[PDB]
């Protein structure tokens, strides 16, 4: 349902900042984590994907010269998956 | 490395020069919006206390412009050795002919680059303040075209009285 967010756009900018928050953590196990790793991807998509560029800003600082990491370059692939089918 | 740089005569001008730069276009932007002259600044009725000439301020007054308009030119000595003067020098605040020259491809590099040690300095001064998280290289076009203004009228204010500081398929 989350297409044509076109009205108000700092609320999922923030919700895209927490979920890169949280996505990583010293308290967190694979059991309660799966799910934020099966959430963030179906974020990632049915979305416009031009102010998702805001965070693909901190996807590039910290992953993709480290080689938590899986589940973010899945998402990183599939989302430019889904453009395909600044931010170049 | 700006509070360890050095200083020379032509820093004691420049510094005044971007003083009364700021100043007068601050007075311009103020003229345009319908200010009022008041003895306090407020948000009621936009009051203008420092529409004034720069040298017609004091110490207590030029507390605002004194550090701000030395240590962006002591980064940017620090960065390049660059202190010469080698051309021409160039309330109602009239500004002066800022669209008369255009950026070469080496001016637009230093603006750039002026730039860029800018937003790593207030990034610097941001994290110690935290700690007592936005690079330029990567910034969004709501903070490029918010950040780019300070970065014109700082190159703008230095081309002024000679100071100009000289310094995806194929790669694939």
């Amino acid at each position: 349902l989350f297409a044509g967010t076109e009205h108000r756009a700092i609320m999922v900018d923030s919700m895209l900042h927490t979920v890169y928050r949280l996505s990583r953590g010293r308290s967190l196990t694979k059991a309660q984590r799966d799910v934020i790793e099966d959430c963030l991807m179906a974020l990632c998509r049915y979305i416009r994907p031009s102010m998702l560029q805001h965070l693909l800003r901190r996807l590039v600082f910290d992953v993709p010269i480290l080689n938590x990491x899986x589940x973010x370059x899945x998402x990183x692939x599939x989302x430019x998956x889904x453009x395909x089918x600044x931010x170049x | 490395e700006t509070l360890n740089v050095i200083i020379p005569e032509k820093l004691d001008s420049f510094i005044n020069k971007f003083a009364e730069y700021t100043h007068e276009k601050w007075a311009f932007d103020k003229i345009q919006n319908n200010w009022s002259y008041g003895e306090n600044v407020d948000e009621e009725l936009k009051t203008h206390p420092m529409l004034r000439p720069y040298k017609t301020f004091s110490e207590k007054d030029k507390e605002i412009y004194r550090w701000p308009i030395k240590e962006s030119l002591k980064a940017m000595i620090a960065w390049e050795w660059t202190i010469e003067k080698a051309r021409e020098g160039e309330y109602n605040p009239q500004p002066p002919d800022l669209s008369g020259v255009t950026l070469s491809r080496e001016l637009q590099a230093m603006a750039e680059q002026l730039a860029e040690n800018y937003h790593n300095t207030w990034g610097r001064k941001k994290k110690q303040e935290l700690e007592a998280l936005v690079p330029y290289d990567t910034l969004t076009a709501k903070e490029k075209a918010r950040d780019r203004e300070k970065a014109q009228e700082l190159l703008k204010f230095l081309q002024m009285n000679g100071y100009a500081v000289t310094r995806x398929x194929x790669x694939x």
